[PDB]
């Protein structure tokens, strides 16, 4: 029986019939007051009583009702949170009911933590992941670099061995958003916790892979930072056709992104004791003046530290 | 011009899109057209660039928020200890005293959101959890009277983070609640502070702290997530608290956090290919003093005896010219709304990118008018230094407290 906080027939509890037996409880903000909030009416009232649900530990059906206004007005609020879960279980509440009330909360809120942690207590209770990547992938097609939505992604997957279609959502949207930093990650979570990165097959198609993405969007930091990540692992000296393979795209495919990856792998070849030492030094620190100076000078004291680390080790 | 952001050569960092749009670079566009606004509004108006810290606006707003707040912040009713440290760290950077009447009374109330079981909650009755305990801790700490001390009930306080502390390491926010890196810090910031670090209750932290490190160099919320600026300033102060900097590749760290300031707008982004934020002013670039005084105890030679490895200037222009709101208060971005949250970190952001120290090596780099110069932060515990001194001398004559 819910009157909805918003409805325009929702009544103050101070006025309703059902509550006339409590008194509500103020909040004790002390005599001379900090930080201290000019809650609205219907605010001040919900928090009132559910002050004196709380105190007296009534564990009621009405009860219950008024953490969900509580919860609408500030969904941040973990004491609320907490009570409504002692109540879904004394009360023996349908748990999949509050999945469908969770489903519609985190729809309006998706960026909050309180919500998403909710989730996942009733998914552990249920023992059902059935409905998440399904509502997952709802939430990320309105965001699809929603933190939380992420992280409840991989707990789910990790949790219930849900890797099969992983990668294939993964190239999906990867499509629509080949910047997407978050879906970039989500590559590296599957393949890393499925195949890993050792076989050379799966190395060598996230490789070819990841440079056909380069080409296409050459200014893509997040394809660049990709490629490093699955190479610097073994190091970047190891693979002697990646330098030269780069520095093909030097008059095409330039950006500060391959100029700093040549950085790094000079540096790499530079600690693995590599032919030509002198010569490899000399390009790397020529990179760094290059960087430093006019292609990446926000990153000018980063650079400059490069260059005299580079100097310091090496000469 | 003498401001980097306003040079000719500054066109040329504009956004590259490849002829390839998606929603990433669109959003970008968009910002970079609002902030070449602001960079272009002296030109448009022919008037010499002034670059201005609004203090007395910034103060009125402060002092007044420290005793009343609008039905805004009714989002912020279970986060009442964070709104005490937000402006009173905005009142310490910006050198405005606290009345010994308003010390008290913050005293007072910051007791009142103390749980009986330890820790603190996010206002009066609240239960306990480690984000308003670690506001409260550090409130009480830029207050730093006897009164302020004595508030903290230490024995209550480790029972709680012994209460909240995971066999692989990791912490609870709170009782039934979630475990991220942000726990860790919470923990490490309040126990250091408190001197109630005994021998085993950070066993196994930096280690799961590390875990939390991932491919592109920063630090996820958990093991698997995406790097986040705000994540990797816990990951790493935490870790700098538990002197185990070392359980990390500080090097991918380095070139992960260096890479998050936009060459454009001079501010930083919390993630790869995000938008800029006043807020990763002090998360992102509150990273480069931790990483100097880890690799400088490591004996690095290379290391700068003047400057952090970002771009100080083009943060405090990015600061000054986008995040001020002209009525007081500090905000993300332009066209964003001022709050609390973001008054505190531009101000923290702002003291960092203008105050470098390494040892005996002592550079300031203010940027506009020289009452634009704020007092320094600690980029561990983000209070002043002064404050850190003078809590951890004060909790070191107590004993670490017994089972
Ligand atoms: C990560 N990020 C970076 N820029 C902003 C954020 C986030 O919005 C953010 C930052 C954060 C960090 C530490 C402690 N509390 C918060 C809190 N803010 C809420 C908005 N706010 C605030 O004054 O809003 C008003 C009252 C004006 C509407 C400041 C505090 C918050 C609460 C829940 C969630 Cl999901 C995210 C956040
Ligand atoms: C001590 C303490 C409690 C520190 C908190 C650190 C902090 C700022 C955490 C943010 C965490 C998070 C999930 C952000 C995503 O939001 P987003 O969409 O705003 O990230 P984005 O700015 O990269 O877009
Ligand atoms: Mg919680
Ligand atoms: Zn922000």
């Amino acid at each position: 029986g819910f009157l909805s906080l918003d409805s325009p027939t929702y009544v103050l509890y101070r006025d309703r019939a059902e509550w006339a037996d409590i008194d509500p409880v103020p909040q004790n903000d002390g005599p001379s007051p900090v930080v201290q909030i000019i809650y609205s009416e219907k605010f001040r009232d919900v928090y009132d009583y559910f002050r004196a649900v709380l105190q007296r530990d009534e564990r009621s059906e009405r009860a219950f009702k008024l953490t969900r206004d509580a919860i609408e007005l500030n969904a941040a609020n973990y004491t609320v949170w907490h009570f409504r879960r002692v109540l879904l279980r004394s009360l023996q509440k349908d748990l999949q009911e509050e999945m469908n009330y969770i489903t519609a909360i985190i729809e309006e809120q998706p960026k909050n933590y309180q919500v998403w942690h909710h989730r996942r207590v009733l998914v552990e209770w249920l023992k059902d992941p059935s409905q998440e990547l399904e509502f997952i992938a709802d939430i990320l097609n309105q965001d699809a670099k929603n933190y939380h939505a992420w992280q409840h992604r991989q707990w789910v997957i990790q949790e219930f061995r849900l890797w099969d279609n992983e990668l294939q959502y993964v190239d999906q949207l990867l499509k629509e958003d080949v910047r997407n930093n978050s879906v970039w990650n989500q590559r590296h979570f599957v393949i890393s916790n499925t195949t890993g990165y050792s076989d050379r097959a799966v190395l060598e198609r996230e490789v070819q892979y990841t440079l056909e993405m380069i080409k296409l969007v050459p200014h893509n930091e997040s394809a660049w930072n990709y490629l490093k990540g699955i190479l610097q692992d073994r190091g970047l000296s190891r693979y002697p056709n990646l330098l030269n393979q780069l520095l093909d795209l030097q008059p095409s495919h330039s950006s500060p992104y391959l100029i700093a990856f040549l950085v790094d792998i000079y540096e790499d070849m530079l600690e693995n004791q590599c032919d030509n030492k002198e010569d490899i030094l000399n390009k790397a620190l020529e990179l760094c003046e290059i960087l430093a100076k006019e292609k990446d000078t926000i990153r000018k004291e980063y650079w400059r530290y490069i260059g005299r680390s580079l100097q310091s080790k090496h000469s | 011009e003498p401001l980097y952001s306003l040079r000719p050569e500054h066109a040329r960092e504009r956004l590259q899109d490849d002829s390839v749009e998606t929603v990433t670079s669109i959003e970008q566009a968009k910002v970079e057209e609002k902030i070449q606004e602001v960079f272009s509004s002296y030109k448009f108006n022919h008037l010499v660039p002034r670059l201005v810290l609004q203090r007395e606006k910034h103060f009125h707003y402060l002092k007044r928020g420290l005793r009343q707040l609008t039905d805004a912040y009714e989002c912020l009713d279970a986060s009442r200890p964070w709104l005490c440290y937000w402006i009173l760290h905005s009142l310490e950077l910006l050198d405005e005293p606290i009345p010994q009447i308003v010390a008290t009374d913050v005293c007072q109330f910051l007791e009142l959101c103390q749980s009986p079981d330890g820790g603190f909650g996010g206002g009066p009755g609240q239960y306990p959890h480690l984000a308003p305990t670690y506001a409260a801790v550090n409130a009480l700490c830029i207050i730093g009277t006897e009164e302020a001390y004595n508030v903290i009930n230490r024995e209550k306080l480790l029972q709680y983070l012994y209460s909240l502390k995971q066999p692989d390491g990791s912490f609870l926010m709170h009782v039934g609640g979630e475990v991220d890196v942000r726990s860790a810090y919470c923990a490490a910031s309040v126990a250091s502070l408190t001197n109630i670090i005994t021998p085993d209750l950070f066993e196994g932290t930096a280690e799961w702290i590390a875990r939390c490190q991932n491919w592109e160099g920063g630090i996820g919320g958990v093991p698997g997530m995406e790097a986040h600026g705000g994540y990797t300033f816990c990951g790493l102060a935490a870790l700098v608290i538990l002197k185990k900097e070392r359980s990390l590749n500080l090097k991918s760290l380095l070139q992960w956090v260096t890479s998050r300031q936009m060459r454009f707008e001079g501010g930083f982004q919390g993630r790869c290919n995000k938008l800029v934020d006043g807020c990763y002013s002090f998360w992102q670039a509150g990273l480069l003093p931790l990483l100097h005084r880890a690799l400088h105890a490591q004996g690095d030679p290379a290391l700068s005896m003047s400057h952090w490895m970002f771009h100080q200037q083009a943060l405090q222009e990015y600061i000054l010219m986008c995040c001020q709101c002209p009525a007081g208060g500090l905000l993300d971005k332009p066209g964003k709304s001022r709050d609390f949250y973001h008054t505190c970190y531009c101000l923290s952001g702002l003291s960092i990118a203008q105050h470098f120290g390494s040892g005996a090596m002592l550079h300031d780099v203010v940027m506009g008018v020289p009452e634009n110069v704020l007092q320094p932060t600690h980029p561990v515990y983000n209070i002043g230094p002064d404050k850190v001194i003078q809590a951890t001398t004060h909790f070191l004559q107590k004993p670490v407290p017994g089972f």
